[PDB]
RNA sequence: CGACUCUUAGCGGUGGAUCACUCGGCUCGUGCGUCGAUGAAGAACGCAGCUAGCUGCGAGAAUUAAUGUGAAUUGCAGGACACAUUGAUCAUCGACACUUCGAACGCACUUGCGGCCCCGGGUUCCUCCCGGGGCUACGCCUGUCUGAGCGUCGCU
RNA sequence: CCCCGCGGACGCUACGCCGCGACGAGUAGGAGGGCCGCUGCGGUGAGCCUUGAAGCCUAGGGCGCGGGCCCGGGUGGAGCCGCCGCAGGUGCAGAUCUUGGUGGUAGUAGCAAAUAUUCAAACGAGAACUUUGAAGGCCGAAGUGGAGAAGGGUUCCAUGU
RNA sequence: CGACCUGGGUAUAGGGGCGAAAGACUAAUCGAACCAUCUAGUAGCUGGUUCCCUCCGAAGUUUCCCUCAGGAUAGCUGGC
RNA sequence: CGGCGACGUCGGCUACCCACCCGACCCGUCUUGAAACACGGACCAAGGAGUCUAACACGUGCGCGAGUCGGGGGCUCGCACGAAAGCCGCCGUGGCGCAAUGAAGGUGAAGGCCGGCGCGCUCGCCGGCCGAGGUGGGAUCCCGAGGCCUCUCCAGUCCGCCGAGGGCGCACCACCGGCCCGUCUCGCCCGCCGCGCCGGGGAGGUGGAGCACGAGCGCACGUGUUAGGACCCGAAAGAUGG
RNA sequence: CGCGACCUCAGAUCAGACGUGGCGACCCGCUGAAUUUAAGCAUAUUAGUCAGCGGAGGAGAAGAAACUAACCAGGAUUCCCUCAGUAACGGCGAGUGAACAGGGAAGAGCCCAGCGCCGAAUCCCCGCCCCGCGGCGGGGCGCGGGACAUGUGGCGUACGGAAGACCCGCUCCCCGGCGCCGCUCGUGGGGGGCCCAAGUCCUUCUGAUCGAGGCCCAGCCCGUGGACGGUGUGAGGCCGGUAGCGGCCCCCGGCGCGCCGGGCCCGGGUCUUCCCGGAGUCGGGUUGCUUGGGAAUGCAGCCCAAAGCGGGUGGUAAACUCCAUCUAAGGCUAAAUACCGGCACGAGACCGAUAGUCAACAAGUACCGUAAGGGAAAGUUGAAAAGAACUUUGAAGAGAGAGUUCAAGAGGGCGUGAAACCGUUAAGAGGUAAACGGGUGGGGUCCGCGCAGUCCGCCCGGAGGAUUCAACCCGGCGGCGGG
């Protein structure tokens, strides 16, 4: 807010033999305005209680390493159909959920072809989706200029950008991502994982070289190596089905023992 | 008053340090406006190093970093005297020179000559007169192999 | 999208552009399609509208194919009035209906010397984009 | 039986809350970063066919010219305008013009009063009046002219 | 070694479900949960809506311990919300609180300083207050008279409402 | 008929003016005018301090303080 | 098991009015004590008060870990989003931590067992090993006599469970020692290019926010304290210029 | 006993210029508090801050060491990170508090006086002629005047310089014009102007549609354009715009080339001989302010007042002694940097009319005070005025009909229209002021598809229907197991 907002008035109090409340009122006579309260947040023209300022610490510093950690995440969870159709991508007819195309999608031009391409790989019913999702926003993100809103399609991912982005960028709900430039903000939408995503192939391959394996460690980084797991085997139920664990156990106590009435 | 442990503070805060807040909210435009006014600075000389001219090899002066070695404001001018450059050409040619330098170790001197001498090796000297030249480089040296360097010329390396 | 840094898109700015407009302008936003027969004969889509180009209302109450020639471009209202595209009031005369021009189709156009250059110019410059993008 | 009063509902008043709308702000960022004696900022007074304010403008007065655009402006009237023997409107604005105070400048102002120099009229060119035009502030630089000094001298 | 029968209920959002025992006051104060509520952002609902959004009204039906919520009816005419996270100028009975509006008081106090009015008529829809005339009275020349200064600035003067 | 009343023109300005003297008067303000700012001055003092349920749950006592309407400290409390 | 069911009745009360019985003083606030002859409150609508920043402390969540952190700069079509995001690594400068102690000159954290020698003189030269000592508890883990089985035994075969006792002992606790720095008391040796007003070393008390095989750094959230207008409103006053 | 020269002064409406005042967000030079904190208060702190005065520019100030250091040394200034809440100051209390080094941003250096040398080589003004006008320039001429030896210009400044010899290298500058480019370079450089894709396709809702369905062919059409706004709802295709190393026109600017014209003048190395610096200034004493600077950091008043192998600094006052460092008392200089005022723009997890600027509106307006100054309230008919013709009572206000509109139960302070309060109508009640909790009862308004009350799995029987079951064959697909 403006800092000179509700002071600039010479208002001071009445005083207190005057039947009327301490607060400082304004001086002068002959307006409406002469003799009302001014200077307190529950006065009428009177500036907030703790003026908000400019110096409020809007940016916040991530951990590169964390931030690191954030993108395998979302990476990982995009290659799970379950996470994928949790956020509702309409992957129902795609051939196999890391979609991967060839290079020839790079040298794209007109959104014509990149339509047909999206048509090809059974993609178009989350653009589809998208354009059924317009509509206008509720509240005053309308006067805000966020006037309409909308869903978010699938993340097309490229290596080189050769009019890619321009035969894209029509459509809506597409994010164009450089690989190189991966972005948490476009990967995890709404701070959810699972966005579906499309790669270019040499995007795909060079996923190796971003993040490295586990045997090795990443080359276009200076220093990472893929974060390491606190559980191998996650599945649970073959875990405790396992026969070593089943030898071990104490029979189950499967008799509900009610309370006795007392004759 | 004071609760129970804790630090005894003292909080610069009672001069009413409000009306000079600087805020950064301008710091990426003032990135950006820097690296235009380097990338047109670089255009606008177009063969010669972008960084600037080439420092000299400097030791540090104290005792807690003198076993490094950083960049100097400019050759002594002992240094262009035995590196037989004279001390308003080097500059022109894109010498840095710092004449409030003299030398006391022998060492230094001849490090900083040898860094003369391979400069002077390492420059490509473009004509005057593009139709005539008198002395100074081959048309096969100048014709495509000078271009801009990034970074500084010749680095400093421990 | 919009990627021009100088070009707005806020809604406030843009409707205080759109109604302080001046009159030249004005004529511009004041711009109507032609027909099928005129987008045809010249290679042009929309016109500036003009005192005596008649037209044929496309939407609201007075639909119809009629033939009706303008009579008035009331610019400050964003309006035309055209011949007998009127309502009749209580006392018993009768007056006209504002109708913003991008309701109605040209189907026949005031030819004189600025108007003529006026679809030279537009038919040329799509001339040059459609032979770019071919 | 009513009157009065209380409670609840329907409706009608008073009131302008709520909700929606927003040519307004606030905050940040960018690019320039430009007043004035060749008369600034500010003020005053005036200017429209019908106009008091706001806006615009300066006796050429809600504007002249020029250039771009190309049929209006509009609340009513009136009136041009073959739109090419050249053009309504709006915009741009480089030509022209820009009343009185105001650093404010002949003197002074809560009033008014001069002086010099040309031109025109009564005069019938000589000097009185009337009108028009141009000067008439302070400090200061360089030069010019006129000078002052029992200042220091030289000739006589 | 099952089978004339090929069959055999529910479950376990594991942050879930189920069982058993004991206990329940509370200011200042502390803590937990809130599928309590408000506003805006990132996602999400192939969400809702001109065949009717928000809002407001209701002797309509209900749910929850409660915060509150859902639905019906009416008005209204253009936007609104659920779920997962995010961020707050986020919850009012008080503050001789601020601004605005409204009551009782109350058709009450009051329209009581300087003697005073009355008759007829005119206009006019309308006369105790206008106008004319006839009476009766006051200021009584240090005036309730005639003019000015300062101040006011058109109040001056006709005509019309 | 006077140390008389009074208009107009001037002069004196705030810790100053002016006072036949009452701390009177200085634009309804005077034991120090008014205006704007420093200023949201400070307050151990007065008043207020906005949704629900669940659980736990006090002290007005020690010691020190220009300390006695307040603090620090121990004690009492809750949470982890 | 019975009765009653459509223009008359059946059931419904949160919700509307009325009646009756019992109970029932007006809320907020200061207070030992408020219904108070204590103060604020005529009514209604809207606004209205622990906020942000900085600095600590502790708890918790996350990443990496004797390291950690790019926050400033730079590099990447400059700019719809993007003022974002990504990268640097001979940009880790630097900050915090990995070392403490004394005013300072300065100094600066390894012991234990087994041997031959001097005198195993409360000790100097080594060797061999091991590598922060010892006591008492100490979750957990390990060994374990002895048992628990079938239609039965004369004879061992595979594994399960219970288990008196025994052992290794995590963290942590209490103590005893040991090492580092300061400072006292005592006493004797050693070194040598500077034989010195030189330097080094030991024993016994005692001071230290120490060592004794690291736990930190960064980010986030919560609570508490303080500086700031500082939960909101409030002086009598002071100063500057008019 | 006049006339000249010089000096020092004066006048002029003399010829030609310049200053003034404004803005003041940022900057520079002064002057300068108190509130406040210290739980009091006087040093301290607030604070060299507010207020006051002066002076600028697009930046200003600073700035090329009388420096930092003590190193194996660095090297103008300014700004960022860090040093660092540290050294230090402080009723050593509250509190205050830098600098060096390191990493970055940017990087650029120089000119006088003096010492000298060069026949004052120097400069201004006035005339005449020529080429240009664009910020008045050049060329030539003047026994034209003036400034100036009390010192103009050239060389030359601490980084040494100059003058002679010996040797070596001729190596090529600037300014203003003619024409032409690549034209300028993240894709013209800038400014201005005019243009550039595709549904108003079929059926339907509506007052209006921008809504809802549909458009076979891989899918109505364009998409480098699905930002935004307007249009009678809610529009990629109706319109303006949007994208585009899209088009065209005009104007403006610096870059190279060939020509022309003008100015323009020798550089380096070695040896010899010379020459070298800023004074009421430094420094000291004292005083007062200021600083983190503490036996005194800086500034200033006053008194004293220098030196030349000197002077200053070397963060504890002094003497002696060595070393290190720089060269004060003259001047200029871009970039990195600042910007709550101005012009023109873009954006937002901000506010949505008691909010956000005081000001969404004829707002610094109305109005108040003599004045300095104080300073409001105040948005919304409708898509379209289609703004209620006409009849009728009253004098009119105002009614009653009628009419417009989807709506006047939108009718000119006209979106919706809450509460408090009031009028009317209906129901109920009333002598312990109203109101409240618990428990019922009566009435009333609504609710229940209330009004003959269920259902559904197997079995039994009746009356009927049937792309008909099981078992096999063919084919497809799964699930499990196989050294
Ligand atoms: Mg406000
Ligand atoms: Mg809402
Ligand atoms: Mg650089
Ligand atoms: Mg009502
Ligand atoms: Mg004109
Ligand atoms: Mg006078
Ligand atoms: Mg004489
Ligand atoms: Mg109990
Ligand atoms: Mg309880
Ligand atoms: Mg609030
Ligand atoms: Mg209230
Ligand atoms: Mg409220
Ligand atoms: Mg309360
Ligand atoms: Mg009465
Ligand atoms: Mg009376
Ligand atoms: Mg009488
Ligand atoms: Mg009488
Ligand atoms: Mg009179
Ligand atoms: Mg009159
Ligand atoms: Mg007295
Ligand atoms: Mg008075
Ligand atoms: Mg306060
Ligand atoms: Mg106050
Ligand atoms: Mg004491
Ligand atoms: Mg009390
Ligand atoms: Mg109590
Ligand atoms: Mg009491
Ligand atoms: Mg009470
Ligand atoms: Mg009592
Ligand atoms: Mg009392
Ligand atoms: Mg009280
Ligand atoms: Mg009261
Ligand atoms: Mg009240
Ligand atoms: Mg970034
Ligand atoms: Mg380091
Ligand atoms: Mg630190
Ligand atoms: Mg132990
Ligand atoms: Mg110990
Ligand atoms: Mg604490
Ligand atoms: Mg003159
Ligand atoms: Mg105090
Ligand atoms: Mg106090
Ligand atoms: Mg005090
Ligand atoms: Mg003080
Ligand atoms: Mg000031
Ligand atoms: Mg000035
Ligand atoms: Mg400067
Ligand atoms: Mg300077
Ligand atoms: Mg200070
Ligand atoms: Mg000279
Ligand atoms: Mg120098
Ligand atoms: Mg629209
Ligand atoms: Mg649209
Ligand atoms: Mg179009
Ligand atoms: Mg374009
Ligand atoms: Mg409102
Ligand atoms: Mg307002
Ligand atoms: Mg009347
Ligand atoms: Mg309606
Ligand atoms: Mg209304
Ligand atoms: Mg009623």
């Amino acid at each position: 807010v403006s800092e000179l907002a509700g002071h600039q008035t010479s208002a001071e109090s009445w005083g207190t033999g005057r039947a009327v409340a301490r607060i400082p009122r304004v001086r002068g006579g002959g307006t409406h305005r002469s003799g009302q309260g001014a200077f307190g947040n529950m006065c009428r023209g009177g500036r907030m209680f703790a003026p908000t300022k400019t110096w409020r610490r809007w940016h916040r510093r991530v951990n590169t390493t964390q931030k690191r950690y954030a993108i395998c995440s979302a990476l990982a969870a995009s290659a799970l159909p379950a996470l994928v159709m949790s956020k509702g991508h309409r992957i129902e007819e795609v051939p196999e959920l890391p979609l991967v195309v060839e290079d020839k999608v790079e040298g794209y031009k007109k959104t014509k072809e990149a339509v047909l391409l999206l048509k090809k790989l059974k993609a178009w019913n989350d653009i589809k989706k998208v354009y059924a999702s317009q509509r206008m926003r509720a509240g005053k993100g309308k006067m805000r200029n966020r006037r309409r809103i909308q869903r978010r399609g699938p993340c097309i991912i490229y290596n080189e950008d050769n009019g890619i982005i321009k035969a894209f960028r029509n459509i809506p709900g597409i994010t164009l991502l450089n690989v190189s430039k991966l972005n948490i903000l476009k990967l995890a939408p709404g701070g959810h994982v699972g966005r579906f995503c499309i790669w270019t192939e040499s995007a795909f391959r060079k996923l190796d070289e971003l993040y490295g394996t586990w045997r090795k460690a990443a080359s276009l980084k200076s220093n990472y190596n893929l974060p390491m797991h606190k559980m191998i085997n996650t599945d649970l139920s073959r875990i405790l089905k396992s026969p070593e664990i089943q030898r071990a156990l104490r029979a189950p106590r499967k008799k509900i023992h009610r309370r006795v009435l007392k004759k | 008053a004071p609760s129970r442990n804790g630090m005894v503070l003292k909080p610069h805060f009672h001069k009413d340090w409000q009306r000079r807040v600087a805020t950064w909210f301008n710091q990426p435009a003032r990135k950006i406006r820097r690296r235009k006014a380097r990338q047109a600075k670089a255009r606008r000389i177009a063969p010669r190093p972008a960084s600037g001219p080439i420092r000299p090899i400097v030791r540090c002066p104290t005792v807690r970093y003198h076993t490094k070695v950083r960049a100097g404001r400019g050759f002594s001018l002992e240094e262009l005297r035995v590196a037989g450059i004279h001390k308003k050409v080097a500059r022109t040619i894109g010498i840095s020179v710092d004449p409030r330098r003299r030398n006391k170790s022998t060492e230094s001197l001849q490090a900083n000559v040898q860094r003369l001498k391979e400069y002077r090796s390492k420059l490509i000297l473009f004509p005057r007169k593009p139709s005539a030249p008198k002395k100074g480089d081959s048309s096969a040296e100048e014709l495509k192999l000078a271009t801009q360097l990034t970074g500084p010329v010749m680095p400093v390396r421990n | 999208m919009k990627f021009n840094p100088f070009v707005t898109s806020d809604r406030s700015k843009n409707r205080k552009r759109h109604f302080n407009a001046p009159s030249h302008i004005r004529r511009k936003i004041m711009s109507s399609p032609l027909s099928k027969e005129l987008r045809q004969k010249y290679n042009v889509r929309s016109m500036p509208i003009r005192k005596d180009d008649e037209v044929q209302v496309v939407r609201g109450h007075y639909k119809g194919q009629q033939i009706g020639k303008v009579v008035q471009v009331y610019r400050k209202k964003y309006v035309i009035y055209i011949e007998r595209v009127q309502r009749e009031k209580a006392n018993g005369t009768t007056v006209h209906v504002g109708i913003h021009p991008s309701k109605v189709v040209i189907t026949r156009l005031k030819l004189d010397k600025d108007r003529k250059k006026i679809l030279e110019r537009k038919a040329k410059s799509r001339q040059v984009g459609k032979e770019k993008g071919k």
